[PDB]
RNA sequence: AUAAUAGUAAAGAUGAAAUAAAUAAUUAUAAGACUAAUAUAUGUGAAAAUAUUAAUUAAAUAUUAACUGACAUUGAG
């Protein structure tokens, strides 16, 4: 009856393709009178808590940290951009609930984010980290990929 | 209402993935490196790669070949190796 | 021929979970009765979690009451059921598959024959002869 | 230290018959290379008789020869007859068409 | 060997349905018409009983 | 001929096996014929086998599979350490005894038919022991065997109604009695499974008669006292009773009333010590095991 | 048993008889016999 | 003719087990042309060529 | 692709580059094409071809029994 939003996890995501790494962390919102709503199903509200609402908090890729163009897609730079993340969860105050990460791609930054996420730079969020997992996104035939290239 | 509640917990799990690792809170790298080990057994990262360009189905098709081959070339090496070492072992 | 019809109905009352599975059972069973059709057996298979989350007509759904219903039709008719399935709401899946009755004529269902039992009389003359 | 691991000890079942011999490090060796899943068959419905295309509607037992994420096993692994491994993988597609695996 | 009663008719009557339902030509396969237009085929030119070739 | 002499030769006398040399599983009795060569043939790298067994080999005894293969190499093992723990079975002068009191399976009794009121058990046992048949080969003894009960339906269908027609025409409980005895007795003639393959009593494990008493300088041997080692620092998961290793058998240690503390202190290399054991009992199972009991005896 | 068997889940040997004037002669002959 | 056989069975086995002689069985002894109605003519209404056949194949 | 959402300032690409409230993330909607593992094109098909599921129709295997009694092979056009 009353619009009642709560954080019960945090999904820390990264996306590590071959010409970058995109790390986003974001907030699971939880309202916690969404049951007290009328007119309100027993499918409705296992379907509201089996995807629950997501909101971004800390956006960050290689370029925000200076890295341009070629240096973008290293192993440094998705070393330092991780730390920079790893920083900005513990300066918002964001380190209180469980976090979930999960990776995407296997660029050159996917061993850099476990690196720095398994030493110093992520003393403080491993200790959080509940659950790792892979995203990578396969396609079943799907859409015809572009022509080999002649090199 | 409470029902939808108490049984969520199965349900969030019953629709899983099978890409997922529950954290050791002990040695958290020695998770990564199991989840390393799903990706390989199920060739992600090589089936990602391939389908990154397009191949001829005949291209596919000749390298299919040549694939099973080599894996059946290296079955019946092995095999081979094994009977040396056997028979140096019984003095042959 | 005989066919083994697989629906997953969808829940939509948790007090009332085999409700429409029992009304869409009998809305099947008499289009099968009323063709010249024979019903053979209705398995329940109870409440299970779909693989994942499914949608149809516009809805999502997480779990399904499962059924199977054996029974004997002409294809013209067995065409006609399934047009039904797939146009009812409360169907979320429905697959036929036929069952070969070249050699015998009396099969049981796969989820019967999985067990070892073959036939109906199998069934029937171990709940009889030893219950 | 009064601790060994157990890949370096070897736990002689009781009733059996041993020589001196099965209390050296070859005999840990000898018995990790020859270490076969073949009590499986005996386990393995589909190493039974059974036509695994039967089991279209049963998705637990279906769910025993795909990996973690769905994929169906080579018969090089499933160690089936080139006919029940068709069979099973028509099973397992099939199943996943109905929407239970 | 004797001394449930007998089933009433409507019961009987309804096992014979289920039976010629089951075995009707109209329920089953084209390929059941076809092979028994072959016998009546195969009747209606034979030289004699058995001559199939 | 010289097809006769081939059949009494010595190489006939060793029955075919084909059973891996290289076994991993649990081991309860031999598997192969242990060969033996004297030391004048092994000179001579000589057998008897078809070849020559490589000069490397020193001992005198060996196990094998096939004489020539296609790799132009015979199979076999060079060890023959199965009959080392038959004489150490010997040494300890337990006799094996049943835990069921059966007959003395080397004796010829006279038994009767108090176990043969199960023939309903047994008579079927032939269709229903095939716990590993194939899923066709076992269904063809539904129809073979169909036909062959159901030649004898002319003969079953005059006798009953000649010597229990009452039963015919009152209840069925004794009619499936007189089934069950009209098959045995007409199957008795029969030869199904008439060689039974099953283990006879201890295997040859022992031919020792229970009964005797040990004579020894020091007065009768009250209790038999064996060597032995320790193989676990705790007792079996799930089991009262610790392993032991005594003369090539793994058998089941029960103490006293306390463990030494020597287990605690050496811990998993508790069987790096020798202990005194005292053999209880020795027992056959059906797999072909034996069943040996000790108790640990400890300085006092 | 064939003919004369007790299951619920005969076989065609019953009809057989009946038809046959089997069940019905051996009934009688047993009756008979009882006499 | 709604009339069955099975239920036409039913009646000339009733009827000789009961003593009723309905109009219906004299027509049922020409539906059929049994004009007895004993044991032996259901028998004989309900004879299968197969069992012929049977014979003719022993000889 | 579009819309929403918070969240930002770069993103994308390459050997390196440059041309043309985003990218990434979480939702919702629409469209067309394609068919991951199994898998060996094994097999099947006259060849060309054929591997997501089901159904309908057609064709396709081995042995046995009976039957026909050379009715076959190849094949320009
Ligand atoms: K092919
Ligand atoms: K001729
Ligand atoms: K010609
Ligand atoms: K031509
Ligand atoms: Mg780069
Ligand atoms: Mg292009
Ligand atoms: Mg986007
Ligand atoms: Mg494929
Ligand atoms: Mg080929
Ligand atoms: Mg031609």
């Amino acid at each position: 009856y009353k619009p009642k939003e709560e954080v019960v996890k945090y999904i820390l995501h990264g996306k590590f393709t071959k010409n970058n790494t995109h790390l986003t962390f974001s907030s699971v919102v939880e309202d916690k009178n969404f049951h007290k709503n009328k007119g309100l199903t027993y499918n409705d509200t296992m379907l509201y808590y089996l995807n629950l609402p997501q909101k971004v908090k800390i956006s960050l890729s290689t370029g925000c940290l200076g890295f341009r163009k070629a240096a973008r897609g290293e192993y440094e730079a998705a070393f330092q951009t991780s730390g920079r993340m790893f920083e900005l969860i513990k300066e918002k105050n964001m380190l209180n609930k469980d976090i979930e990460v999960v990776m995407d791609d296997f660029g050159k930054g996917r061993a850099a984010f476990i690196s720095a996420l398994v030493g110093k730079e992520g003393a403080s969020v491993v200790k959080k980290v509940v659950k790792i997992s892979d995203a990578t996104k396969l396609k079943f035939g799907g859409v015809r990929s572009p022509k080999m290239r002649r090199l | 209402a409470e029902i939808a509640r108490s049984s969520v917990e199965n349900a969030q799990m019953r629709f899983n993935s099978g890409k997922s690792i529950i954290v050791n809170k002990n040695n958290p790298a020695e998770s990564f490196k199991r989840l390393n080990r799903i990706m390989f057994e199920n060739n992600i990262p090589g089936d990602k790669r391939s389908q990154r360009f397009y191949m001829k189905p005949g291209k596919v098709a000749e390298l299919k070949r040549s694939q099973r081959h080599r894996k059946e070339f290296m079955m019946g090496f092995k095999r081979l190796i094994e009977i040396v070492k056997d028979a140096k072992r019984k003095g042959y | 021929m005989l066919y083994e019809l697989i629906g997953l109905v969808r829940i939509t009352n948790s007090n009332a979970p085999k409700l429409e599975a029992k009304e869409l059972s009998s809305t099947i069973g008499k289009l099968i009765i009323q063709n010249r059709g024979v019903v053979r057996d209705i398995v329940p298979m109870g409440i299970r979690y779909l693989p994942k989350i499914m949608k149809k007509d516009q809805e999502k759904h997480f779990r399904a009451y499962h059924f199977l219903m054996l029974f004997d039709s002409s294809a013209a008719v067995q065409s006609e059921i399934l047009r039904t399935l797939k146009k009812d709401p409360r169907v979320i899946r429905s697959s036929i598959v036929k069952v070969d009755l070249d050699k015998q004529l009396d099969r049981a269902s796969s989820l019967h024959r999985s067990l070892g039992k073959k036939s109906i009389l199998e069934l029937v003359n171990e709940d009889y002869q030893s219950i | 230290t009064k601790k060994i691991d157990q890949s370096l000890s070897k736990k002689l079942p009781k009733g059996t018959i041993y020589d001196p011999f099965d209390f050296s490090m070859g005999r840990i060796h000898l018995d990790r290379k020859y270490q076969a899943n073949k009590n499986s068959n005996r386990n393995d419905i589909m190493k039974s008789g059974a036509n695994p295309l039967e089991f279209y509607a049963r998705p637990r037992i279906l769910s025993r020869y795909v990996t973690s994420t769905g994929r169906i096993q080579h018969r090089d692994i499933t160690g089936l007859s080139a006919k029940n491994q068709r069979r099973l993988s028509k099973a397992i597609r099939r199943c996943q068409a109905i929407g239970l695996m | 060997s004797g001394l449930v009663g007998i089933e009433d008719i409507e019961k009987l009557e309804d096992r014979r349905e289920a039976i010629l339902r089951i075995l009707s030509m109209r329920n089953s396969e084209n390929k059941n018409a076809i092979k028994m237009a072959v016998e009546l085929a195969r009747k209606e030119f034979e030289r004699f009983p058995g001559d199939t070739g | 001929t010289l097809a006769e002499l081939l059949g009494r030769s010595r190489i006939a006398q060793v029955a075919n096996n084909h059973k891996p040399l290289t076994y991993t599983g649990k081991k309860f009795h031999p598997t192969h014929q242990i060969i033996e060569t004297k030391p004048s043939t092994l000179y001579r790298q000589e057998w008897g086998l078809k070849s020559a067994i490589p000069s490397k080999i020193k001992s005198r005894y060996l196990v094998y599979n096939d004489l020539d293969t296609l790799e132009r190499i015979t199979t076999f093992e060079p060890r023959g350490g199965t009959q080392w723990n038959r004489l150490r079975f010997q040494e300890m002068g337990v006799p094996i005894v049943s835990n069921i009191g059966r007959q003395n399976p080397f004796f010829k009794y006279i038994s009767r038919p108090e176990d043969e009121s199960h023939a309903k058990l047994s008579l079927f046992k032939e269709m229903k022991g095939d716990t590993d048949i194939s899923p066709a080969a076992m269904k063809k003894r539904l129809k073979k065997i169909t036909a062959l009960i159901r030649s004898f339906q002319d003969e079953f269908k005059e006798w009953l109604v000649e010597n229990h027609p009452d039963e015919l025409k009152l209840n069925s409980n004794k009619l499936e009695d007189y089934v069950v005895k009209f098959l045995n007795k007409k199957l008795e003639t029969k030869t199904n499974k008439k060689f039974n393959t099953e283990i006879i009593g201890t295997g040859g494990l022992s031919y020792s008669l229970p009964g005797k008493l040990k004579n020894s300088p020091n007065g009768v041997i009250q209790r038999t006292v064996v060597p032995g080692r320790i193989l676990n620092v705790v007792k079996e998961n799930n089991d009262n009773k610790w392993l032991a290793a005594i003369g090539g058998f793994v058998a089941d240690v029960v103490f006293f009333q306390s463990p030494p503390s020597s287990f605690n202190s050496m811990g998993d290399f508790i069987r790096m010590k020798t202990f005194l054991f005292e053999i209880l009992e020795a027992s056959m199972e059906k797999n072909g095991s034996v069943s040996m009991h000790a108790r640990l005896l400890e300085p006092q | 048993m064939g003919s004369l068997s007790n299951e619920k889940f005969f076989d065609i040997s019953l009809v057989d008889s009946y038809l046959n004037k089997d069940l019905k002669n051996i009934s009688n002959k047993i009756d008979s016999k009882l006499n | 003719e709604k009339t069955t056989l099975l239920r036409d069975i039913r009646t000339i086995q009733d009827a000789l087990s009961s003593g009723s002689t309905p109009k219906e069985l004299l027509e049922i002894k020409q539906r059929y042309g049994i004009q007895d109605f004993s044991q032996e003519t259901v028998r004989q209404l309900l004879q299968l060529d197969i069992s012929g056949l049977e014979v003719n194949l022993e000889k």
